[PDB]
RNA sequence: UAAUUGCGAUAACGAACGAGACCUUAACCUACUAAAUAGUGGUGCUAGCAUUUGCUGGUUAUCCACUUCUUAGAGGGACUAUCGGUUUCAAGCCGAUGGAAGUUUGAGGCAAUAACAGGUCUGUGAUGCCCUUAGACGUUCUGGGCCGCACGCGCGCUACACUGACGGAGCCAGCGAGUCUAACCUUGGCCGAGAGGUCUUGGUAAUCUUGUGAAACUCCGUCGUGCUGGGGAUAGAGCAUUGUAAUUAUUGCUCUUCAACGAGGAAUUCCUAGUAAGCGCAAGUCAUCAGCUUGCGUUGAUUACGUCCCUGCCCUUUGUACACACC
């Protein structure tokens, strides 16, 4: 690239989505500190939206990010493939949905309660407040309770 | 720290008690005198026997030295 | 002179293969080059996003040329390098295969390399017309 | 994610004056002096490069060195 | 057929075949020049051969080297010992011997494994840790 | 500061209790044909050259 | 080389030694010009106890 | 049928290779013949057989809870 | 300087010094001289060798460690803690840096600073433990003319090494103002420190 | 059953982190009559004229 | 001296097992024997750029020659050689030169007499005796368990980052294995982000899988010192594979969740040269499952080249009432 030098662009912070963001952090790296978003969920919206990473975040003037979001929170009609995404065929309504940053804290609930509601034995776990995925815990995992 | 065995040691006294004529001072020549004098069973066995033949046979001709 | 590809360095060669067919315009790229970390084994994909098939495209033909006959698999096997499967040992692993197999159709459409017999995929004649060519190029870098 | 890791309209002044006494200069130098960060640093590195600025005595990536304008 | 030689150099794997045609002074290893190896900074580490010889001493010479085996140093350390007893290999056969036993001294006088195949080999592991001479750790109860 | 010239003529052989020492006699390359036999923590051998800050001073064998 | 690593003891205990064990093999094969009446005469005595030999045909 | 037949061939000076006179004890002891006496009787045997040297060990118990072992070797014998 | 060109591309960069007076990658091998009169004969410059890399036997036998050019002893003394066991051709690459540097400000040759920098570095008396029955004291010891330098190498780099650790300056600059204070030491530099302290102490037993 | 194992309280890391643990876990080997080996306990011995004609 | 390995002293002289010899493997052969299942030169046939003839490839035989590389047969080679230093100038030792090699040449293999209440009746259709044997401790079948979790100990794996993680790109090994009554190793063409799917072929193998294009490593960038993009536990949701069966989640992939961990107290381990350490690979295991092991090569140090202080064990002397030998 080159030296560039704004006049006042340059916001340092400014929230969205309910959290907030450094602007002296690069954008494809900042919007990472959301629930239900990473290193490439983000990646893949980025240029989607053809902006360009190549600076921080305080720049990307705002209209750009008023339909970023809508972009995440309708990510199949905008072109995403479904495989890329933490909740496909739900639990109830098959369906292929992204939950980002406060319902993805409900959502785990959901699903927790679900189990436990069911009695499903790995429900049991959870509320018992152990390792679920059926790995060793007579070694493992001692003080962090 | 290759102290040369007793073994090989006991033979070449035993050869230079009776082949002074013969035996020269280099170990090439005394190394293919074996293969004809002696009945040893290998290459590096008899090669000791013979690079210490030499050795005696090298400071007889300085003085005396026992066996 | 008369240069050869072995005559010029990887690196610098490569790369002015990448911006000669990045402004060349026929690439038939499957479409689906926005995502793709192209292995298993890596974490995230790569960061020139606009391009970097053209840059696998430059050092996917400099290889064939060099060689006999190559396949899609050999090629996972080349760029695969070592994953970190987190807490476990690092392990290497095959690249992706179809950003493989349709880099070659999507350069074979183009001209660059045909389908060989005995199984694997040979440098082109036309592709080996354009051999130089692009070698003598980036040697105008030090002229 | 501290002190000034983008351009820095007024900093921008400070970076064209302060090129000329160093006898030292890489990506870590350029953060040295209560200034940008080493990614937005790094990249100005030979935009001076662009007009009389340097002398880069250095070869490749990961380390830096350039020098006085002669 | 016109006056040619073949030589080798040995690294603890790697094998470089290395023959020495009669032509004006090409130098490629695998079919690629010398001028660009890959490793960079062990670039001069084969130039030196050329170097320390007097540097033209190759008018009427053609090498081009070949390197199955090794590692990325292992064949790098192997081709300049084989093009340098190619070099000596040349002047035995049809130049005088003066010519050469100059070049072998020119050689050994700052010669690292330069004519001399480096001996050294990688020794076997013993059950009892991963490792030649080491060993696992140990508990004491 | 007052430095000597010492140059380790013969060695004697490794004193102190781990053996890691060992006493040195040296000759001074500052008027010549002298001793003392100082001590020294390094591996050493003959001809070798060292300094010392006090040369009105030496001491035996270590316990 | 026919290798075989194993442990020597029949059980578990004691120091964990291993010993590996060798079977070397030799395969050697000879292109022919003889006749088709001396194939069955160096097919008997061309035995000693312990050599398997095998004959082919032609190269398809 | 055919495949295979074979026949019997005795073996040349049977005192020198082990195993016959390993069986040979075997068949000594377990007609009452005591430890000692049946054990130099094939050492002897060995012996004036041709073989350099020969040894023999009986480990395990005679009539006595604790098992014991003796050794028995004439002539010459190498090792390493 | 009687250039000769052939079929390969041989560049005249290569071609201006090889039998010209010996350097270094970019610098003199000759004019590099030992300043102190003990570690002569322990500190291998004249011979030359253009880059730091030989695959040759040091340890084969007790003093061979001594004849091995003290740049590259110094260069394979920073391919360590694990993380750098091997690496050489990172580490090697570190150096060449490392001596494009102090250049850049100290106009003397790298590999002149360099002994400089081992020098005044050497912990020229030292203590030890002795016996002494139960709480015993130390006793005055002078190091040997290369453990010297051993101990001078180790301590330059450990120095720096620890240096680089947890900040955006790069091992090549530590390393770089390390060798410029260690050049003739002053107050900074984490051997010329340790080995002052190695030896004040040397006096606390007299 | 499972919903008895969830209803029943007294089970989880909580009902159980809030208890002591047994000294007996930081016990040791209990050396297995190791230091008796040597000593037959058997309380018999074998005669000598039948070892006689035993061996 | 590694060695009861020798010298030397010597009422002892001369010998054998064991150490050595020996055997195997890794290193030296332009000297012998030659090989389309190994490879080289020429030449056909053949393709690109440059032309001036060149440079870089294609070619299951187009032919011709060869054995340097490769391979494995037969030899040879080293004996610590030469010179010197040290020493009863004895065994020996140490330095230099030469040398493929001069640390038992490196690494192994083997290994005497004795000793243990060491482990193994859970390898054995090796076994003595005892127990049980038809509501069985036999045996098979169904399911559960060996994984169960307030904690204590031990062998490990991944990290705490900038000698870095990441992304392009450069891109080099070696020890192995591998399908007949068969389902083993798998190239190659497609489909699939991936995992994987699918369509064919080579191979019973120096012939095909494979130059195993492995990983660290080298290069060019993005990141910027802030738990940060270092880190990857835990956890949710989905897609695959193994398999009669995957729930207590066999393994793989994808997205998301983003812990502790900012170099580790007292303590203790392994190790001296291609070794340590970093790195991945094959093999055992194996339907699926390596954070295990056994081998391998890859990159490649520091500091020793010494002592008996610590610790351990030998050997004398010595006491002994022990000899079932200090249990
Ligand atoms: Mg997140
Ligand atoms: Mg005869
Ligand atoms: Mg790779
Ligand atoms: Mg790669
Ligand atoms: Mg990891
Ligand atoms: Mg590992
Ligand atoms: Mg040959
Ligand atoms: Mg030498
Ligand atoms: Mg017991
Ligand atoms: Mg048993
Ligand atoms: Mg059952
Ligand atoms: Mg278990
Ligand atoms: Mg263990
Ligand atoms: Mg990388
Ligand atoms: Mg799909
Ligand atoms: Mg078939
Ligand atoms: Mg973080
Ligand atoms: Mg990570
Ligand atoms: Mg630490
Ligand atoms: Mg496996
Ligand atoms: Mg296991
Ligand atoms: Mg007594
Ligand atoms: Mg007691």
């Amino acid at each position: 690239s080159l030296v560039v030098q704004e006049q006042g662009s340059f916001q340092h912070i400014l929230r969205l989505l309910n959290t907030n963001v450094d602007g002296n952090i690069k954008i494809v790296y900042a919007l990472t500190t959301i629930k239900g978003v990473g290193r490439r969920y983000s990646n893949l919206v980025c240029k989607k939206a053809d902006v360009d990473l190549h600076k921080r975040a305080g720049e990307l003037t705002q209209e750009e990010l008023e339909r970023i979001v809508q972009i995440m929170q309708n990510p199949t009609h905008y072109k995403i493939p479904a495989w890329f995404l933490n909740r496909q065929n739900d639990i109830t309504d098959g369906k292929d949905y992204h939950t980002l940053a406060n319902n993805v804290e409900s959502k785990l609930r959901d699903d927790l309660e679900r189990l436990k509601k069911i009695r499903a034995h790995r429900g049991i776990r959870h509320f018992w407040g152990l390792r679920v995925r059926g790995q060793h815990t007579k070694t493992t995992g001692r003080r962090r309770a | 720290g290759r102290v040369r065995t007793k073994t090989v040691k006991r033979a070449s006294k035993a050869l230079i008690e009776r082949y002074y004529p013969k035996l020269t001072l280099d170990f090439q020549t005394n190394k293919r005198l074996c293969d004809e004098i002696a009945t040893i069973q290998s290459k590096r066995l008899r090669n000791k026997i013979a690079g210490y033949t030499t050795h005696l046979m090298k400071r007889i001709q300085k003085g005396p030295v026992r066996g | 002179p008369g240069v050869s590809v072995r005559d010029v360095a990887a690196q610098d060669f490569i790369n002015a293969y990448a911006s000669f067919l990045q402004r060349q315009g026929k690439l038939e790229v499957p479409g689906y080059v926005d995502i793709v970390k192209t292995s298993s084994g890596n974490e995230m994909p790569p960061q020139d996003a606009e391009g970097w098939f053209y840059k696998r495209a430059a050092s996917v033909a400099r290889h064939i040329y060099m060689r006999k006959q190559v396949g899609v698999g050999k090629l996972n096997k080349l760029y695969g390098g070592a994953k970190s499967r987190g807490v476990r040992p690092y392990k290497h692993i095959d690249a992706s295969g179809s950003i493989n197999r349709k880099v070659l159709q999507a350069l074979e459409k183009i001209g660059i390399v045909e389908i060989s017999p005995k199984g694997g995929r040979r440098i082109s004649e036309n592709g080996q017309r354009d051999l130089d060519r692009i070698a003598a190029q980036t040697l105008e870098e030090d002229e | 994610a501290q002190h000034a890791v983008i351009l820095d309209q007024e900093k921008y002044d400070r970076i064209l004056k302060e090129v000329p006494t160093y006898r030292y200069v890489s990506v870590s130098v350029l953060v040295d002096r209560l200034k940008i960060g080493g990614s937005l640093a790094r990249i100005a590195l030979r935009h001076l490069e662009k007009e009389g600025i340097i002398k880069p005595i250095s070869k490749h990536s990961k380390q830096a060195i350039y020098t006085r304008a002669t | 057929a016109v006056p040619s030689v073949q030589t080798f150099g040995k690294k603890k794997s790697a094998t470089a075949v290395a023959h020495v045609k009669a032509g004006k002074g090409l130098i490629k290893v695998n079919g690629s020049p010398i001028t660009l190896v890959e490793p960079e900074i062990l670039r001069f580490k084969v130039y030196e051969p050329l170097l320390l010889v007097g540097l033209d001493k190759f008018s009427n010479i053609d090498i081009r080297v070949r390197v199955t085996g090794g590692g990325h140093v292992s064949q790098v350390y192997a081709i300049r010992q084989a093009i340098a007893k190619g070099l000596v290999a040349y002047h035995q056969k049809y130049v005088d011997e003066q010519s050469k036993n100059e070049l072998k001294k020119a050689f050994t006088s700052y010669d690292r494994t330069l004519l001399i195949a480096d001996s050294r080999r990688p020794e076997p592991k013993k059950f009892g840790g991963k490792g030649a001479r080491s060993r696992f750790q140990k508990s004491y109860r | 500061t007052p430095v000597t010239l010492a140059k380790v003529i013969k060695v004697l052989g490794r004193t102190g209790s781990r053996g890691g020492v060992t006493q040195v006699r040296v000759e001074f390359l500052e008027d010549t044909s002298r001793t003392i036999v100082r001590n020294v923590k390094g591996p050493v051998r003959e001809n070798d050259i060292l300094v010392l800050m006090e040369s009105e001073r030496e001491a035996r064998r270590l316990r | 080389v026919l290798k075989i690593s194993t442990r020597k003891t029949p059980n578990g205990e004691g120091s964990k030694t291993w010993e590996t064990y060798e079977m070397r093999i030799h395969k050697r094969y000879i292109d022919l010009e003889a006749p088709v009446q001396i194939v069955k005469r160096i097919t008997q005595i061309t035995i000693e106890p312990g050599v398997d030999v095998e004959v082919v045909v032609a190269s398809n | 049928p055919g495949t295979i037949v074979l026949y019997a061939e005795r073996v040349q000076d049977r005192g020198l290779s082990a195993v016959a006179q390993a069986e040979s004890m075997k068949f000594k002891l377990l007609n009452g013949l005591a430890i000692r006496r049946a054990a130099y009787g094939v050492v002897r045997y060995v012996m004036e057989s041709g073989a350099k040297g020969c040894e023999v060990v009986v480990s395990g118990k005679l009539r006595a809870a604790r098992a014991k072992a003796m050794k028995f070797a004439d002539g010459f014998l190498i090792h390493s | 300087f009687t250039p000769v060109v052939l079929a390969t591309p041989i560049p005249e960069e290569v071609q201006q010094a090889q039998t010209e007076i010996k350097l270094f990658n970019k610098w003199s091998f000759e004019e590099v001289e030992v300043k102190d009169a003990s570690l002569v004969d322990y500190v291998q410059v004249r011979q030359p060798i253009f880059v730091a890399h030989t695959a040759g036997r040091y340890a084969n036998k007790r003093f061979r460690k001594a004849q091995c050019p003290i740049i590259e002893r110094l260069t394979n003394s920073l391919m360590m803690n694990g993380r750098n066991n091997g690496k050489k051709l990172k580490a090697v690459r570190i150096i060449k840096h490392t001596l494009d540097i102090i250049n850049v400000l100290t106009d003397q040759n790298p590999i002149q600073v360099v002994v400089d920098a081992i020098t005044n570095t050497g912990p020229r008396e030292d203590t030890t433990r002795v016996g002494g029955g139960g709480a015993a004291r130390r006793q005055a010891v002078d190091v040997s003319p290369l453990r010297r330098v051993n101990q001078a190498i180790a301590l330059l780099t450990i120095g720096a090494r620890e240096a680089a650790f947890r900040n955006i300056k790069t091992i090549a600059e530590t390393l770089a103002e390390e060798l410029i204070n260690a050049a003739k030491g002053s107050s900074t530099s984490y051997a010329i420190k340790k080995k002052d302290e190695l030896e004040r102490v040397a006096k606390s037993n007299r | 059953g499972n919903e008895g194992a969830i209803r029943d309280k007294t089970a989880g890391r909580r009902n159980n982190r809030s208890k002591d643990v047994t000294d007996s876990a930081t016990t040791k080997k209990s050396n297995t009559r190791r230091a008796t080996d040597r000593h037959s306990r058997t309380g018999k011995t074998d005669t000598k004229k039948k070892v006689n004609q035993g061996w």
